[PDB]
């Protein structure tokens, strides 16, 4: 157990835990300091840390020391007996809830048993050195006013108050002669300087619920957690592993970049989290070796040391014995001390992964920051840390009793008010850029430096991958995971010293030489100019002075710098109107309803206004509200998106580091066949690791380069949703107090909730903003990152492979009978790429469920997606594949592309080389619609027995191809031996009615392990075995092109090509088809858009054998039977589509307008056709009396017994190419009289009798037509049949 | 316009 000491400010020095310290900075030049001992070898200086600052530099000025702190500056703090001994005692209650909880009381167990090396480097090995400033610190044990007179005393740490900025807390090591000990396993004296009270703000914009009411109002942290984040620091240091390794430093070369000090990784260890994950594997074992060698170098000295020159009472055996424990040494059976290295792999992952501030706040149930780079809000006040009502050693502000320990209210600014006060921002200092408006005094958008885009430097990663490795039968594979089981930290046993500390006496300090750090303070403004409109102008643009009356929302954001009662809103124009609309007294309370409302409705938009694209997170917003990337404010936001993806809202593109790999060098052992299996073991073994430190070199970058930029995107979203809600509040505000006091009375009104109206809708956006941007950052990691990793990685696998095979083949005399087990070995292994799993590089549960949610969308695994988008087909997929089409191929805006006989009718794809790859184990899947002309009646055996290619993925004669074999088509994988499997679907050629011949359908081909399959229109309809083939090279170039032997007159029509990279489930296909079905207007019988003014034969789903002709004598439709095929084929049969009359569809109206001539749902229509060369008309009486009635069929005219009006259906909602007509009173009413279809009628009467079918209205049609399934079958059912050149009868 | 032929024709069909 560790014991704290109690003292007050006051007690007298008793020369032993109140003495009067020489610290070592104060350079045995002039001054002392009252020192408390707040537990063994730990000390509480309470007063300012003056050393390297100037007096001065106390007071706020027009500088700052460092440039992301917002800095708090009171040269006051700490003038007084009184203010020090507050001081003394809020850190004991400090130490007292360390140590309330055994992770923290074995941090300060480690750090008070970690006593410096009595040396450093400068000291020869076989001598202890005490008398070094790193090591002997001085008390002053004279009486005042006498002679001085000094002790050395052994210390760990020293704790000041604060420096200048006392929001900035620091640990500091003791450089001598330009080296520190406590970076090169000595480790000395460490030094803090602390401020309880002033404690930073954070929020956690970022993170999705999050909690149950009051997130994201920002959150003040529990200073226990922050002196023991420094006392992580300090840990390190004593166990002198705080070494210096390649720095995260910040690209600074673009006014938008985040300016800031190189991060070591031992930051990043520190704080824990995911920010490990930014220091590459490479740069981890760079850092574990540095530690190990320097941990080598003490071994050694301990097993030399004989003597200490400067401290005769130190015993040599004892201090041996203490640092042999220290470093977790062994010790043989002659006294020789080597390093085992299991003890030290777990003492230093539990250094290093073990104590960090993420998982000392999980353990303390104290919330904090989610990362070393996340924003800051400006410091805060802790009024009473000394107050249990307020602060308590058990819960910090999170007190149960209080009802705060849920969801960390009790550090919630918005709810633990009582706990802070804000600090003046006259006292505050913060580095910010001036953004000056230029063009290709003006407009100066201060903004401060830490909102800008953290973008790290190319330099910030290692390349060590690029080094050469040297393969021996011994050979070992290196993994430095980032994590220490924080359970059994706490529950190790071995893990605290139980060797006694030796006493603290020792001889005076003489030799003070030390470098003492120098700081000076910089400009607290950097003025730039920019030609840039990015997410610091689109904000500021948002905002309005406070003096200020009647401001309006805009969507021009010239005029909202310009004007200032003019604010710049990025919701729809329509919002905007309805937000500056003046209304009378009695109209405003429901107008304050209707634009809080709209406006939660505008900030939840999530969807995307086009239905087929693939795209399945975005919120349409966010480039109107950023102009963030690329433009992204400046034309329609998400097509951009569509066509370029995550990309378009990155403001840089970084340059990835990606080292080719360095070659193995494979040993050799003549005659030792047991040594060469097991050096090619260890070469695939060693293969494997480079692949993993490679992805783990790509996540580095990913997250400090890209998921970053992504971060600051979401912050800008938070504030710009704030500010569209503080524009309205001020709105509503401002025109309720223009109504007269009366008028007021009669208004009710509650700001407080509007407020948490507003508030809520707010938060609804940014949980879908939180999904979108995240997905986006995936995205941007695994289309443009990732694969750029794999090119490479598979060059050396095949540089690899070579090797190994020739190395084989060298030693074959002693692998007796073993040659190609190996050879099938290394080919078998080295066949298949790693696959790429962001677990192994961190556990944040936030980025892993990124990278699950991502991998679990369907649409992410689109590896190609043709679509047109400008006459033209391109590949929206994010994977870039190179997309050419020659003249000869008809391409149109409803997606559709016509292949010909042609030579130049061609489509060239050429894939992206890096994400096809997977290829013995298939797992893909294609898709696309089709529409295959009818058969011609005079050329048939060619049509059944030529079978033509229509899409060809071949590379050196292996690969895939669809084929069609007139009423069949096929698909076949050919693996690299030739080897073939198929599998097919075939339409029936003599049905009377083809759902397939010549109309569109849809076609996907499914791939696995052990199975092709056929799906159309979403269902399973065949099947072939492929376990029994070989590896298919699916990576040629595919052909879209007529290859067989077919006449001038064949073709093809496509659309919605894609492909994915695995096989799509039944369900994800049915949704497919049922999405790719979809459309505004209705279709006719081949599946092509239904017109106005185009002659159209009509269909009756209900009766296919059917068709309408207006009877003789009579101005009725009689309905007839379809002639059938007539000819002497036995292979075909079918019914005719082109007869009956000709109708052609109007429009009631065209008005409003509109504009185009495709047909729409619920559009109201004329229904019309030829007769006798003029134009007539379908009416219904208006009066039948019946429940049935034939319709009336009679030239053009308005006379009120008969209804013309026809509104046109489609009462089901599963896809289909029927449609309905439903007669009505006009277009205003809402009353339904009737659909047309066909009914049998009794013919009378006294000749012979029957009944017969009409083309009729009904009423019983319109009482089935809600019932779901919708039936098919019913006799209201249309659909319109136009000529088509793939039909002719 | 030769249309109340054609209406007369159509009422006699429905009767
Ligand atoms: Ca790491
Ligand atoms: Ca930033
Ligand atoms: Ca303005
Ligand atoms: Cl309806
Ligand atoms: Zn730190």
């Amino acid at each position: 157990p560790v014991t704290i000491n109690n003292f007050n400010y006051n007690d007298p020095i008793d020369n032993n835990n109140i003495i009067m310290m020489e610290p070592p900075f104060a350079r045995g030049t002039g001054r002392y300091y009252k020192a408390f001992k707040i537990t063994d070898r730990i000390w509480i200086i309470p007063e300012r840390y003056t050393f390297g600052y100037k007096p001065e530099d106390f007071n706020k000025s027009s500088g700052i020391f460092n440039r992301d702190v917002c800095e708090y500056y009171d040269p006051d703090y700490l003038n007084t007996n009184d203010k020090k001994n507050i001081f003394l005692q809020t850190m004991i209650k400090l130490f007292n809830r360390i140590k309330s909880k055994p992770l923290g009381e074995k941090l300060l167990e480690m750090i008070i048993n970690g006593i410096p090396y009595l040396g450093d480097r400068r000291v020869p090995l076989e001598e202890f050195n005490t008398n070094i400033a790193s090591v002997t610190v001085n008390k002053l044990i004279s009486n005042p006013g006498e002679v001085e007179r000094k002790k050395g005393i052994f210390a760990n740490l020293i704790i000041f108050g604060p420096g200048p900025v006392l929001n900035e807390n620091e640990t500091i090591d003791i450089g001598i002669q330009n080296h520190f000990a406590s970076r090169e396993g000595f480790g000395g004296i460490m030094q803090m300087k602390f401020c309880p009270e002033y404690v930073s703000v954070f929020n956690n914009v970022q993170e999705n619920k999050g909690a149950s009411i009051f997130n994201r109002r920002g959150y003040f942290s529990d200073p226990a957690l922050i002196l023991m984040h420094e006392l992580i620091h300090v840990l390190h240091g004593l166990y002198g592993i705080k070494v210096d390794d390649l720095p995260i430093v910040p690209n600074e070369k673009k006014f938008f970049m985040q300016s800031t000090d190189a991060i070591q990784a031992e930051e990043l260890y520190t704080f824990g989290g995911q920010d490990p994950s930014i220091i590459t594997p490479s740069t981890d074992k760079s850092i574990y070796d540095k530690v190990l060698q320097n941990f080598r170098g003490i071994v050694d000295r301990l097993n030399k040391v004989l003597v200490c020159i400067s401290d005769p009472n130190i015993n040599i055996n004892i201090y041996k014995n203490k640092f042999k424990d220290k470093y977790k040494f062994v010790e043989d059976s002659e006294g020789k001390y080597s390093i085992d290295v299991e003890s030290f792999d777990k003492l230093y992952k539990s250094l290093m992964f073990g104590f960090t501030e993420t998982n000392i706040a999980e353990n303390y149930k104290i919330k904090t920051r989610a990362s070393y780079f996340s924003d800051s809000l400006p410091p805060v006040k802790i009024k009473n840390l000394l107050d249990n009502e307020i602060y308590t050693i058990e819960e910090g502000f999170n007190i149960s009793d209080k009802d705060m320990e849920k969801e960390y209210r009790g550090q919630n600014k918005a709810i633990n008010k009582q706990a802070y006060e804000e600090i003046s921002k006259e006292h505050l200092a913060v580095y910010k850029i001036q953004m000056c408006k230029s063009v290709k005094p003006g407009i100066c958008i201060d903004v401060d430096n830490e909102d800008l885009f953290f973008i790290a430097d190319k330099n910030s990663f290692s390349d060590d991958l690029s080094k050469n490795e040297r393969i021996e039968y011994n050979t070992q594979s290196n993994y430095i995971e980032n994590d220490f089981p924080i359970n059994e930290l706490i529950l190790d046993t071995d893990l605290i010293s139980k060797i006694e500390l030796p006493s603290e006496n020792t001889e005076s300090l003489t030799d003070f030489n030390v470098d003492v750090p120098v700081y000076e303070k910089q400009p607290a403004i950097k003025k730039i100019f920019t030609d840039e409109n990015t997410i610091f102008q689109y904000l500021y643009s948002q905002t309005f002075p406070l003096d200020i009356r009647d401001i309006s929302l805009t969507s021009s954001f010239d005029d909202a710098l310009l004007f200032s009662n003019k604010v710049y809103s990025f919701f729809s124009m329509d919002y905007i109107k309805t937000a500056n609309k003046v209304v009378e007294a009695g109209l405003f309370a429901g107008w304050v309803k209707q634009i809080v409302n709209d406006f939660v409705i505008e900030a939840n938009k999530s969807n995307t206004m086009d239905k087929i694209a693939d795209i399945s997170l975005i919120v349409p917003y966010i480039g109107l509200a950023l102009n963030v990337g690329n433009e992204t404010a400046k034309g329609n936001f998400e097509n951009a998106f569509e066509i370029a993806g995550a990309s378009i809202l990155l403001e840089f593109i970084p340059e990835l580091l990606i080292p080719v790999v360095g070659a193995f060098l494979l040993e050799s052992y003549i005659d030792n066949k047991n040594k060469i299996i097991k050096t090619i073991d260890n070469a695939l073994t060693k293969r494997n690791e480079k692949w993993s430190d490679m992805y783990g070199l790509i996540v580095a970058q990913w997250l400090s380069t890209v998921n970053t930029q992504f971060y600051t995107i979401k912050e800008g979203m938070y504030k710009a949703l704030n500010y569209q809600a503080q524009a309205l509040e001020e709105i509503i505000k401002y025109r309720y107090n223009i109504y007269s006091e009366k008028e007021k009375s009669n208004i009710n009104i509650d700001f407080n909730d509007i407020n948490s109206k507003l508030n809520e809708g707010i938060n609804q956006a940014i949980d879908n903003i939180n999904n979108f941007i995240n997905g986006c950052s995936v995205s941007y990691l695994m289309k443009k990152m990732i694969p750029l990793a794999v090119e490479k990685l598979l060059d050396f696998d095949n540089t690899l492979k070579k090797n190994l095979l020739n190395y084989i083949d060298e030693n074959k005399l002693y692998l007796i009978g073993s040659a190609e087990y190996e050879k099938s070995k290394v080919n078998k292994y080295l066949k298949t790429i790693m696959p790429f799993d962001l677990s192994i590089y961190t556990n944040d549960t936030i980025l892993i469920e990124m990278f699950n949610k991502y991998n679990s969308e369907i649409l992410n695994n689109i590896i190609l997606n043709l679509r047109y988008k400008d006459n033209n087909l391109i590949d929206l997929s994010g994977y870039g594949a190179k997309v050419e089409v020659y003249d000869g191929v008809e391409l149109n805006d409803k997606n559709q592309f016509k292949l010909t006989s042609s030579a130049n009718s061609k489509i060239r794809v050429t894939q992206n080389q890096n994400i096809i790859f997977n290829s013995v184990f298939l797992d893909f899947s294609v898709s696309f619609w089709i529409r295959i002309p009818k058969y011609k009646n005079d050329g048939i055996q060619n049509y059944i027995h030529n079978e033509y290619t229509i899409i060809n993925c071949m590379k050196n004669n292996s690969g895939w191809k669809i084929s069609i074999r007139g009423n069949r088509i096929i698909w076949t994988l050919i693996d690299i031996n030739g080897k073939t499997k198929s599998v097919f679907f075939e339409y029936n050629i003599r049905e009377d009615i083809s759902e397939y011949i010549n109309r569109w359908f849809f076609v996907t081909i499914t791939n696995n392990l052990n199975n092709a399959k056929i799906y159309i229109n979403g269902k399973l309809e065949s099947n072939t075995d492929i376990k029994d083939i070989r590896e298919v090279i699916a990576n040629g170039e595919i052909i879209f092109k007529l290859d067989g032997d077919i006449d001038r007159t064949q073709f093809i029509w496509m659309k919605y090509f894609s492909i994915f990279n695995t096989e799509l489930s039944q369900s994800n296909i049915e949704e497919r088809y049922k999405i790719q079905s979809y459309s505004e207007y209705l279709k006719d019988f081949w599946g092509n858009p239904l017109m106005y003014n185009k002659e159209y034969y009509m269909f009756n789903a209900g009766n296919k054998n059917s068709y309408i002709k207006l009877k003789k004598d009579s101005p009725v439709g009689e309905i007839l039977t379809r002639s059938k095929y007539n000819q002497n084929s036995k292979y075909i049969n079918y019914r005719d589509l082109y007869i009956g009359e000709k109708f052609i569809i109007r429009r009631k109206s065209n008005s409003q307008s509109i504009n185009d001539d495709i047909v729409r749902k619920e559009d109201y229509i004329y229904l019309d056709f030829f007769n006798l060369n003029q134009e007539w008309r379908v009416y219904t009486y208006k009066y039948f009396k019946k429940e049935e009635e034939k319709l009336f069929l009679a030239p053009i005219s308005d006379s009120d017994e008969f209804y013309n009006t026809i509104q046109i259906k489609e009462y089901d909602e599963q896809p289909t190419y029927s449609c309905q007509l439903l007669f009505k009173k006009d277009e205003e009413s809402t009353d339904e009289i009737g659909l047309i279809g066909i009914h049998r009628f009794y013919e009378s009467g006294i000749v012979f009798e029957e009944y017969k079918d009409y083309f009729c209205i009904s009423k019983w049609y319109l009482k089935e037509v809600k019932r779901k399934p919708y039936n098919l079958k019913l006799g209201c059912n249309w659909q319109f049949i136009p000529k088509d050149e793939g039909w002719t009868e | 316009d030769m249309f109340a032929k054609l209406k007369e024709k159509f009422f006699n069909e429905i009767n």
